[PDB]
RNA sequence: CUUUAAAUCCUUUAACGAGGAUCCAUUGGAGGGCAAGUCUGGUGCCAGCAGCCGCGGUAAUUCCAGCUCCAAUAGCGUAUAUUAAAGUUGCUGCAGUUAAAAAGCUCGUAGUUGGAUCU
């Protein structure tokens, strides 16, 4: 007997057909457009979207006044509009089935750093976040997969210790200054 | 046709359970005679001692001599024939040494040209055949 | 021999509708057959029908508006709860927009939508769409 | 090299699959 | 045909057989659309009107097109009683 | 250019017929692919499903011809499937494309559950059959895409069906029967009498009798 | 059915030393390079829809 | 420093720390199934490949290699058991003229099923 917890789960699904040309092209389009590292990030976002769709599809078979349908559907919709994937105007259970993978990929911190102009390209945004240059509110965030909530969008600064936003030159600049 | 009655559960269950035996895969996995006749004894792999090197002539359309070795398994002493996969790899196996042997990939069926051989050598003298084939490891001197 | 006269009635209606005939004769009649027919006619599938009252067991003459795709019985009459109704609807009905599953419940013989409204299960008799 | 008649005089030989694949690549290249 | 907003979404609305009240297919070429000229009550000539009867190909193949058209015309007053 | 040979082709060429639906409403046969070009000949995209060599044994060997299965259709509401056998592959593909154009049918689309937006799925479970191949199409909730094998997936996507479940039985390995069966299932979508099509049909003026004088003086 | 020729063809194949080529990108950079090759530019195509490794 | 019973990591600060950023990503493949070369050299039904169809008897799209290419990627291949695929165990939901299959025929007890009707 141990005080440890063995609860864990896989966060992606490997596709059934490994060599579908259209699937490969679409996944490469997503990777290139959003600057992802491998197909596992695409499959992870696919898995989260599939689980959300599955919950919505199950809740849509219940009666429209079933208290569990009301509670759980309202919670799911509030969560979906919290991270900005779903517009609050479209807050019915049937609009969850209309969401795409790119809506969830848009909310990534990599995409948001690229969009807010802190980076010149999406890959630059990835290397920026991974190099402790980007902070959300007051917290330095190293994870490009960080899904930014709506209330957190307005606060994505350039860190208070990063050379680009905080005012301490890095190793390269300091060495070049010491050369002269 | 088939009985469709609210009180036919016993008949349906018994008929299905009796008819499942006529399924070949189910009968193999549940009778146990095929498990008794399996040289590996249900294991995925098995170690053995090589007794000789043999050359097994291929099937009718093809024409080649496949390199195999008779190996006697340590666990039960049963003699089997294991195909040495790659080329020049039979030169990596000596007499009376010890090899690891795995299935051929068809669950106890012959594979391709080689007739009556359902195993392949994976290791020899504790080094894999692939490590000797690619030069990464040498046979102990 | 002849068991499940409802099966014979529904098969006769189905075979007559397929052939395009404008009337069908159902024999023998029963309370369950008449209730199933009424459930059909309320939803506008068969239209009016007459019960020839012979003095041993009735016959029915059912008019056939060409709106009935299929009518069938489910045998045996499985007992269906409220939770299993959606699974039965998926199995039997061509779509979620039309087609009914008929159940005999303690409130009478009625479609699956009516049983959901009344909050009761029962035993599935058949279906029509 | 032309896939169109390559397929027309190779579909019975050793190269049936390759010429068929090339011909379908010409037809719908995406 | 109507969504929840009330608009009509079908590509087209097929015509139904005048006898069997079944949908006539788009590629069922044995079906016919027959126009029976309406005749003026008094002078008994063609007054520019007609009654249209659509019959599907299955009915014609079966041989019941005659009975169907005769029954439809009788129910429309074109054919006298009996 | 296009000199029509048939009455329907002449009417189409003279802007007489407004849409292909006025041909479909009267079950008129189409005998000139130029009509399909005239109506949908900007959104139609073809796809060569298969090229297969058939052989007929003769005195001096086997006479080999090539059969092309080609699927056509704008990815909104219409689809067709054509098979043509010829000595030359390019001729077979051209003939198959013409036959596919000639066979284009309308595809009725419905909703899975609620009725928001434009239709996305088939209105009901439909089934098509071709020589032991049975293809069943089932309405699916919005956004699930086509759950099918590649061969029916091509025809279903090219017919405008956004999302659909499918089942298949029989020797689906034979692409011709598979394609014909799924095409049959697709073409049965408009022949299923749902309660929303119960309203009595209003007969309109047939194309041949509407522009009858247009051909009397021509 | 002799065993004397066991490494014949591999033994007599003339050895060719591998060239000294530049290291390839790995991870996100390699995927970006693939995306740029395949979807952004159409430079190597001749309009004939060939393969990426076509030698003809 | 902090952690902690004890620096036993993670976190925090600071020094040094990248141009071939040599601080060098691999594992399987390239005829089809199945994504990606009938390019070049070697072997010549040999050696070998190949889950299956098949490749090899002098242009080998398949072996041994070079180059190139693609699949997943800090991971990938293999053996075995098992699930889906399998509507090839079928309750949903299979079959039985000819593809495997209805007992030679009838009776008959358990078993299974059992016509209308009572507000």
């Amino acid at each position: 007997p141990v005080a440890r917890s063995w609860v864990c789960r896989k966060t992606y699904v490997t596709p059934r057909r490994p060599f579908e040309k259209s699937r490969l092209d679409q996944e490469l389009k997503l990777i290139g457009e959003y600057g992802l590292r491998n197909k596992r990030e695409v499959w992870r976002v696919k898995f989260t979207l599939a689980k959300i769709r599955k919950a919505a599809r199950e809740l849509l078979t219940l009666d429209e006044k079933d208290p569990r349908r009301l509670f759980e559907g309202n919670a799911l919709l509030r969560r979906l509009v919290r991270i900005g994937v779903l517009d609050e105007g479209k807050m019915k259970l049937d609009y969850i089935l209309g969401l795409k993978i790119e809506d969830f990929l848009e909310r990534r911190l990599q995409t948001q750093v690229f969009k807010l102009g802190l980076a010149k390209s999406i890959h630059h945004a990835r290397v920026l976040i991974r190099q402790r240059h980007i902070r959300v509110r007051k917290q330095v965030v190293n994870i490009p997969s960080f899904i930014v909530r709506l209330d957190s969008q307005k606060h994505i600064d350039f860190s208070l210790r990063s050379p680009y936003g905080g005012g301490r030159p890095g190793r390269v600049k300091r060495k070049n200054a010491k050369k002269g | 046709g088939k009985c469709r009655g609210l009180r036919t559960a016993r008949k349906l269950r018994s008929h299905r359970r009796d008819q499942k035996w006529h399924d070949k895969q189910y009968k193999k996995a549940h009778l146990g005679t095929a498990l008794k006749a399996n040289p590996f004894g249900g294991a995925s792999h098995a170690k053995g001692i090589v007794l000789e090197k043999v050359g097994v002539e291929a099937k009718q359309p093809n024409s080649a001599i496949r390199k195999c070795v008779r190996v006697q398994l340590i666990k039960n002493g049963k003699k089997i024939t294991a195909f040495v996969p790659n080329d020049g790899c039979l030169n990596f196996i000596e007499e009376n040494d010890e090899v690891l042997v795995a299935g051929f990939g068809r669950k106890g069926h012959a594979v391709g040209d080689i007739p009556g051989v359902r195993f392949k050598v994976v290791k020899v003298a504790n080094v894999s055949l692939l490590a000797l084939y690619k030069g990464k490891k040498e046979r102990p001197r | 021999v002849r068991m499940n006269v409802l099966a014979d009635a529904l098969k006769s209606i189905n075979n007559a509708e397929k052939r395009g005939k404008r009337q069908v004769l159902i024999r023998p009649c029963s309370k369950v057959i008449v209730r199933f027919l009424t459930v059909m006619m309320k939803h506008g599938y068969i239209g009016e029908f007459e019960i020839i009252d012979d003095h041993r067991a009735g016959k029915i003459v059912v008019n056939l508006t060409g709106r009935l795709n299929k009518c069938g019985v489910i045998s045996p009459r499985f007992d269906v709860q409220l939770k299993d109704l959606e699974k039965w609807q998926n199995n039997l009905l061509p779509s979620r927009q039309f087609g009914f599953i008929v159940l005999t419940t303690s409130a009478g013989i009625m479609d699956h939508e009516e049983a959901r409204r009344k909050h009761t299960g029962g035993k599935i008799l058949g279906f029509f769409f | 090299t032309d896939p169109f008649e390559d397929f027309e005089f190779n579909c019975n030989t050793k190269y049936s699959g390759g010429v068929t694949r090339n011909l379908m690549r010409e037809l719908n290249g995406g | 045909m109507q969504n929840d907003a009330g608009e009509f979404v079908d590509l087209y609305v097929p015509r139904k057989c005048s006898a069997s009240n079944r949908i006539i297919g788009a590629k069922d070429h044995a079906s016919i659309q027959m126009n029976v000229a309406e005749v003026d009550k008094v002078t008994g000539r063609f007054n520019g009107q007609f009654k249209t009867y659509a019959i599907c190909g299955a009915i014609r193949r079966m041989g019941e097109s005659d009975d169907s058209i005769l029954r439809l015309a009788k129910a429309d007053g074109i054919v006298s009683k009996n | 250019e296009w000199m029509p040979v048939t009455k329907l082709g002449r009417l189409v060429k003279d802007m007489k017929i407004k849409s292909l639906e006025e041909i479909y409403l009267f079950s008129l046969p189409i005998k000139e692919s130029e009509i399909i070009d005239f109506f949908l000949g900007a959104s139609l995209k073809d796809e060569v499903l298969k090229i297969m060599p058939v052989q007929k044994q003769t005195r001096a060997g086997q006479r080999t011809r090539f059969k092309a299965f080609v699927a056509i259709g704008d990815y909104n509401g219409h689809v067709g499937l054509g098979v043509k056998c010829s000595k030359e592959v390019a001729t077979a593909i051209r003939g198959a494309i013409i036959l596919a154009k000639l066979s284009i049918v309308p595809v009725r689309r419905g909703y899975w559950g609620n009725k928001i937006g434009k239709p996305h799925t088939v209105p009901c479970k439909v089934t098509g059959r071709c020589g032991s191949v049975l293809v069943r199409l089932i309405p699916a909730p919005r956004g699930t895409g086509i759950v099918s094998a590649p061969v029916p997936k091509k025809l279903l996507m090219m017919a405008g069906i956004d999302d659909c479940y499918t089942s298949a039985r029989g020797c689906t390995a034979t692409l011709g029967n598979f394609a014909k069966a799924t095409f049959d299932a697709i073409s049965k979508t408009y022949s299923y009498l749902t309660p929303d099509l119960w309203k009595e049909t209003v007969f309109t003026k047939s194309p041949y009798q509407e522009f009858t004088d247009h051909l009397v003086k021509t | 059915g002799s065993l004397a020729r066991a490494g014949k063809v591999r033994g007599q194949t003339p050895k060719v030393a591998k060239q000294e080529k530049k290291k390839k990108k790995t991870g996100r950079a390699k995927r970006r390079m693939q995306y740029n090759r395949r979807f952004v530019n159409v430079v190597p195509t001749f309009g004939k829809k060939k393969g990426p490794n076509a030698n003809s």
